[PDB]
DNA sequence: TGTGTTTGGGAATCCGGTGCCGAGGCCGCTCAATTGGTCGTAGACAGCTCTAGCACCGCTTAAACGCACGTACGCGCTGTCCCCCGC
DNA sequence: GCGGGGGACAGCGCGTACGTGCGTTTAAGCGGTGCTAGAGCTGTCTACGACCAATTGAGCGGCCTCGGCACCGGATTCCCAAACACA
């Protein structure tokens, strides 16, 4: 049966950050768990926001508000910057 | 056909995140920019942690990252520590820390 | 002959274990304890090995954090020896029952 | 075989090692039993939930994923064992 | 006439644990909340029930914090609560790094 | 403006907590902690308001901001 | 025409709970017995709390229940206290409790 | 005039069953409404998780029972399960 | 130097009157629950494979245990000085 | 703002309990073998729940009443703080 992971994406990001460092299988398991956990946190918070504004779609705005709620100060600032950058680039092209 | 991740300049799978949002019953409908924004945020957090863990591994003359290095990276960065505060990491250990009272005079 | 003063080896052991990552409880007795506890909820229960491993990881993490808070409480009381009352206070403040 | 009085398998040196990892320099003699109590309680709380999650799935075997899910249900999430 | 020291402290402990009303003046707290919120977004308006909810939550939080602080002070074999007790209680609770 | 939380108010809050004797340095600590708490609640509440296109912080926003930290509050329309 | 609550011998609204389950995005499909079971559980829990709170109110020579009585009922019952441990009750107060150390000799 | 939803009347009926000569203030009714909504959301969320965990698409009485066992303390969970199973038994026995 | 008991005296509590406002009941209305019926499919059941959990055995050695021995830390006691408490 | 008294903090002694070390015992750990219960996957078919149109009564808004509770004053009682008699 097929299995789902973020292994290859995490490895690509690491190569983008530290181009000469490898990573264990156990550490890839932990990074996969962390990515999942954060994903569920953000998506659950966005769903909550949407249903408690009597609103039916999850838009980028819901994700941004969820990011401000979940992430600490400087991390939330930079994450919001990256998200806005990505949405702008995606819609421009 | 070029993938959504490429068009947004990301490395995380925008289409896959969109699929999980749809098949996760968070809402009946999902906007177009929501998966892009979420993938960008996830990629940024992963990049930050991998930065810090690689630095910690190089601090130990190690070229591979192990859960101990991830624990040191998380527990040494205060905003990451706040984010992953209630999280325990298998084979992680603890920070080297001895109270100044216990040290001999 | 030669004998170290009380507390020197304690610090040495503190540095060695705070530096290492290996599990500090023997695996077989912990597995037996887990099985005998679960025997009280359903008879004839099998366990994946990784399930017992996860349980041991979680228990050791919990106990290490608890011992950190106990040591803080003990130092707060101008003591160096941790005492059961320190454990009780730490769990009371933490919110456990 | 029946399993009985395995709480004594958590020996005094193992408890001392755990306390050392916690930065503790001196340990009282009554600590060891108290610890074996605390641990036994923690385990009962975790196992009861894991077993519940296994009963609901109709399985006779407790998987590691049930333990992870019980842990995160207690707000004590664990990384490194899937999920 | 005078009462013996600490006696009135106990009387007020009983008096305030018997009752349920808010122990913070409503208008200073309202001014403080508005002042704090000015740093996040400017020119906000608050329903009265919003400020009531904030006041209730803050008072409950502070009472719980003082309970933990009292536990810490008793543990050190004192009767007077000191800032070190607050810091230890908050650190164990997981609020203070 | 944090000074609106007077010495007797903190004394009363401690009394409800069962505290018999209070040191003189408690107050500036208590003010600090309380202020931090309020900032952590109000931030989230305001975030909910700004997300809702509104300009008025409602008691419901505060209730969700409290439930955010696991400080569930009963009695305000939750 | 007899209501679903009546047919199950309950007083809580089975139909309303079913509607909330459907319109709450908990799952795509909802079984027939799920709202009945859930309504029974809520009714039982409410009955427990109203028992304990009525007793507490009668302990104060009061024939009406006020938030103080509900707070005392919850904090005095250990399984309810475990259930509602992280919950604060508006206008609730606290349990009368003084440490035995603080009392004079 | 909007539409408001609450459990005031049902809570009042349960109260009349339990303590017939006893009333409830409006503040206490608001608290009980909050409690009922809170518990409903806890149980429903745990049941939704259980339904998803098993790769399952429907919320049945089994999921509600398991969620009740998970959330409530032991004795309370036991009585709650007894009451719920009795209610579903009566509901399906009649028709 | 010490302490069992005294006793006027503030402080919390009880009791009766009273008044007032919200809780409980009643009515008119409406919209959401109920009935009956169609239809699609989720899952319950059977049945089949293969893995991974359990039980056992033997051997080595590292860890646990018991014990001797010493010292250093906890705890009790005394003193003082000052900083919270009561008003 | 002020008087003062109790508690926090400093210093000392002592005694036993905890740390260090040594030798013996035990069972953990590792490997290796074998068995089978049960987890995981697949095909069917069927009952069960979603959807929809029509019916209607249960519940919600709005009004109205009175009794339960808040409040006030007056009397009851209950802890209190040293002072005294007496050891």
């Amino acid at each position: 049966s097929r299995k789902e992971s973020y292994s290859i994406y995490v490895y690509k990001v690491l190569k983008q950050v530290h181009p000469d460092t490898g990573i264990s299988s156990k550490a890839m398991g932990i990074m996969n768990s962390f990515v999942n956990d954060i994903f569920e946190r953000i998506a659950g918070e966005a769903s909550r926001l949407a249903h408690y504004n009597k609103r039916s779609t999850i838009t980028s705005r819901e994700i941004q508000t969820a990011v401000r709620l979940l992430l600490p100060g400087e991390l939330a600032k930079h994450a919001v910057s990256e998200g806005t950058k990505a949405v702008t680039k995606y819609t421009s092209a | 056909a070029k993938t959504r991740s490429s068009r947004a300049g990301l490395q995380f799978p925008v289409g896959r995140v969109h699929r999980l949002l749809r098949k996760g019953n968070y809402s009946e409908r999902v906007g177009a920019g929501a998966p892009v924004y979420l993938a960008a945020v996830l990629e940024y957090l992963t990049a930050e942690i991998l930065e810090l863990a690689g630095n910690a591994a190089r601090d130990n003359k190690k070229t591979r990252i192990i859960p101990r290095h991830l624990q040191l990276a998380i527990r040494n960065d205060e905003e990451l520590n706040k984010l992953l505060g209630r999280v325990t990491i298998a084979q992680g250990g603890v920070l080297p820390n001895i109270q100044a009272v216990l040290l001999p005079k | 002959p030669h004998r170290y003063r009380p507390g020197t080896v304690a610090l040495r052991e503190i540095r060695r274990y705070q530096k290492s990552t290996e599990l500090l409880i023997r695996k077989l007795p912990f597995q037996r304890l887990v099985r005998e506890i679960a025997q009280d909820f359903k008879t004839d229960l099998r366990f994946q090995s990784s399930a017992v491993m996860a349980l041991q990881e979680a228990c050791e993490a919990y106990l290490v954090g608890l011992f950190e808070d106990t040591n803080l409480c003990a130092i707060h009381a101008k003591r160096v020896t941790i005492m059961p009352k320190d454990i009780q206070l730490a769990r009371r403040i933490r919110g456990e029952r | 075989k029946v399993l009985r009085d395995n709480i004594q398998g958590i020996t005094k040196p193992a408890i001392r090692r755990l306390a050392r990892r916690g930065g503790v320099k001196r340990i009282s003699g009554l600590i060891y039993e108290e610890t074996r109590g605390v641990l036994k309680v923690f385990l009962e709380n975790v196992i009861r939930d894991a077993v519940t999650y296994t009963e609901h799935a109709k399985r006779k075997t407790v998987t590691a994923m049930d333990v992870v899910y019980a842990l995160k249900r207690q707000g004590r999430t664990l990384y490194g064992f899937g999920g």
